[PDB]
């Protein structure tokens, strides 16, 4: 195995000697024995660094082994385990498992290394405390990212648990069920260092993941570190943030990054939370900070399905509205938005924020008192994204744009029932979305950009925004018609010749489409066959 | 005290270092030793006062690292700075008198602003010494630690918070090599140079060859017995 750094094939490996270390008993114990005076001699081998982490595993597995006091007595620990343990340390036995954890026969890996895991709580918690305490003294109040990340071997150690134990929830809720990992958990809760205390969040949000471990969490902080204290944090950086006017935002993107986690698995839960950080939450948003984007996309996390979207709309249409002066035209309202959502994740957290609220609600003549009321010039605004995403840098990105968009879009066409016409409602009729929605979809950018969705098509995220393509077009035709009667002429810029000629005239989406009914995914097959009925 | 007190936030003297600042406080702190004078001062609210002048941006607590025992940067207030934190650090232990939570957070938030020192203080028993970086680390080691057992104050009545760890370590590495203490070692002190000088060997205890070490060797083996518990 030496004669391998990097060769992700050591993996291959690991679960045979993660276990081999697990069963020494087997071995004799003249030979376990025999072992481990080799080893202790090898800390020759800095250079092969996977050396020192299995070394450094079995030493974690034989000091449960000597328990047997035959074996124990005879041994010193101090010469015996620590001071090896704590050279493999120094030679980065903590950062090779991260390695082994972060780039994860799956079950036979799994299961011998989180055996491995856990025997490094329960008997190694010495170690734990050693290095803790050597690297709270260490720095001293320029210190360069290769100066901070030299003594980080505890930090490692949380994210090896993070990366291992992430998705996994079977091995996350070990953690929770019983109330020693509990006693890691409360131990690595207590360790303030401000690096310490951001991957202790980290680590958290992996054990976070099911609905059930998501729970847990939830009751960790509320009930046996409390959800106050972390606002009160965030809302503490605020205030010294604006004061004022890396390491702040190492722990500021844990903690949104831990607060986003358990809100989106969470129930009733989320309101709780809601009122709390929404209004911290809402006061961050305000500062620049790089993490504009982050806090929206967890206060999304918080918008509640309900009625109660209110006091999120009003901090939203605040904080756009606050600074701009709007003249009685158009653009200066586009200008409000552009000028506070400067950068690329502002803009997509902005977006997942808004899908959210937009999501079936919002209150009547919003933005009463400022400005010419009602949720119009956020569509406008729209104009100003998806008009622009043709022109991306990144079609990664492109597409994390585009997706939201069409989610929006689509969204809106639904907003409005629609089947009450066919088979002061006029101001009903105003204020939806459906109005503004149609009247941008018509301005033939737009029509062009829904339409190259389909034109090309063919990972699978994409495939959706694909779909998504279609039914938004499949939606205009049924309800263009009533668009342009009963809509439009109430609320009565403009009409549509213009959308028809370059859908029907224009033929490689007409084919495009007719490509589409065999190819298995029934909503796009389906709609597809829909769509073709409607433009003839 | 209270014109002490003025003349500490007094003490720029700009022309170079703070002579007043240590002046002041060393006279603080000879008072200080009587326990009853030491109350009065935290009632003042001399720690308060500490944390708040002008000084408070100087130290290498919050300003650079220039500040060192050895410093060539001298509109002198470099090396008489870590003077005026370490020497008058004693203020503080004496201060805990008091022997219960009144205070205790203030000196200890005291100590709380002086991140870089703490820092500083333990990285400087890296293998480069002078015997005054021993007795700064001893005075920490001896807060730190009643503070934690104070810690154990709860609020096990209210709450309390300082850093231990590095300093054992560098201590043992310094005790197995006298040899390269010696050396190693530097006198700063025209007082303290004499005891180089001089030697104080005794086999009445037998450690060191000469007065100078056996001081050095005094301070880190005390600071050793505190921390190990």
């Amino acid at each position: 195995l030496e004669r391998v750094s990097l060769d992700a094939v050591n993996l291959a490996l690991l679960m045979a000697l993660l276990y081999c270390f697990d069963i020494s008993f087997i071995e004799q114990k003249q030979y376990i024995a025999t072992i481990h005076s080799r080893l202790q001699d090898s800390q020759l081998w800095k250079l092969p660094g996977l050396q020192a982490t299995v070394r450094l595993a079995w030493a974690l597995a034989l000091r449960g082994i000597s328990q047997l006091p035959d074996v124990t007595a005879l041994a010193e620990f101090t010469e015996a385990d620590e001071a090896m343990a704590e050279l493999a340390i120094a030679d980065n036995v903590f950062l090779f498992l991260m390695e082994s954890v972060v780039v994860s026969q799956e079950e036979f890996y799994i299961r011998r290394v989180h055996n491995l895991i856990t025997d490094f709580l329960a008997l190694m918690p010495m170690k734990v405390k050693q290095l803790r305490n050597r690297a709270d003294e260490d720095a001293r109040m320029m210190g360069n990212e290769p100066p901070i990340s030299l003594r980080r071997d505890l930090e490692h150690l949380m994210l090896l648990i993070g990366e291992l134990y992430k998705k996994n929830p079977e091995l996350a809720l070990e953690y929770w069920c019983p109330t020693v990992l509990s006693k890691f958990v409360r131990q690595m809760g207590d360790l303030l260092p401000p690096t310490i205390y951001i991957p202790y969040l980290k680590m958290l949000q992996g054990l976070a993941n099911g609905p059930q471990c998501a729970h847990y969490c939830f009751s960790l902080l509320k009930v046996n570190v409390s959800w106050e204290h972390f606002f009160h944090s965030l809302m503490l950086y605020h205030e010294h943030l604006r004061k004022d006017l890396q390491k702040e935002q190492d722990g500021l993107i844990a903690f949104l990054q831990l607060t986003s986690t358990i809100i989106t698995w969470s129930e009733n839960a989320r309101l709780a939370l809601c009122e709390t950080p929404v209004v911290v939450i809402l006061g961050l948003l305000q500062c620049s900070i790089p993490l504009k984007a982050e806090l929206l996309k967890t206060l999304a996390a918080f918008g509640k399905s309900p009625e109660i979207a209110a006091s999120l709309w009003q901090s939203l249409e605040y904080t756009i509205l606050q600074t701009v002066r709007i003249p009685s035209g158009i653009e200066v309202e586009l200008n409000e938005i552009e000028s506070r959502c400067e950068e690329y994740p502002l803009t997509r957290a902005f977006c997942q924020l808004i899908s959210t609220l937009v999501e079936s609600s919002f209150p009547s003549n919003l933005g009463a008192g400022l400005r010419p009321p009602g949720f119009d010039p956020y569509l406008q605004f729209l104009r100003d994204s998806v008009f622009r995403f043709r022109t991306r840098a990144r079609a990664a990105e492109k597409w994390e744009v585009a997706e939201v968009v069409l989610e929006v879009f689509y969204k809106l066409l639904r907003d409005y029932e629609p089947q009450l016409e066919d088979f002061g409602e006029e101001i009903i009729a105003y204020k939806p979305p459906g109005f503004s929605l149609m009247y941008h979809l018509l301005n033939e950018p737009m029509l062009e950009l829904a339409l190259s969705l389909l034109e090309e098509g063919v990972k699978k995220h994409l495939e959706k925004a694909v779909q998504h393509c279609l039914a938004l077009l499949n939606l205009t035709l049924q309800k263009e018609n009533l668009f342009m009667d009963l809509l439009r002429e109430s609320q009565l810029v403009c009409p549509l010749e213009q959308l028809l000629q370059g859908i029907n005239p224009k033929a490689d989406n007409v084919v495009n489409i007719a490509r589409y009914l065999y190819h298995g995914n029934p909503e796009l097959a389906f709609e597809s066959a829909k769509i073709l009925c409607c433009i003839s | 005290l209270p014109t002490l007190l003025t003349t500490l936030e007094v003490s720029l003297r700009m022309k170079q270092n703070l002579h007043f600042t240590e002046a002041t406080l060393h006279l603080l702190l000879t008072l200080a030793r009587t326990q009853q004078g030491a109350t009065a001062v935290a009632g003042a609210g001399i720690t308060q006062s500490i944390c708040l002048p002008l000084l408070s941006v100087y130290q290498l607590s919050t300003n650079g690292t220039a500040q060192t025992p050895s410093a060539s940067r001298k509109s002198l207030d470099a090396p008489s700075w870590p003077g005026v934190y370490r020497l008058s650090m004693s203020l503080m232990e004496q201060l805990l008198k008091t022997l219960r939570y009144n205070f205790l957070p203030e000196a200890l938030d005291f100590v709380g602003v002086h991140q870089e020192r703490t820092l500083q203080c333990l990285n400087a028993v890296r293998t480069v010494q002078s015997l005054a970086c021993l007795e700064e680390a001893d005075h920490t080691v001896g807060f730190i630690l009643q503070l934690s057992n104070f810690m154990k104050e709860w609020h096990l009545m209210r709450d309390i918070q300082v850093n231990l760890g590095y300093l054992c370590q560098a201590c043992t590495s310094l005790l197995h090599s006298r040899k390269m203490l010696q050396h190693y070692l530097q006198n700063k002190n025209g007082d303290g140079l004499p005891s180089a000088v001089a030697q104080r060997v005794q086999r009445t205890e037998a450690s060191e060859q000469q007065a100078l070490h056996t001081v050095q060797y005094g301070l880190l083996k005390i600071l050793s017995k505190t921390l190990a518990a």
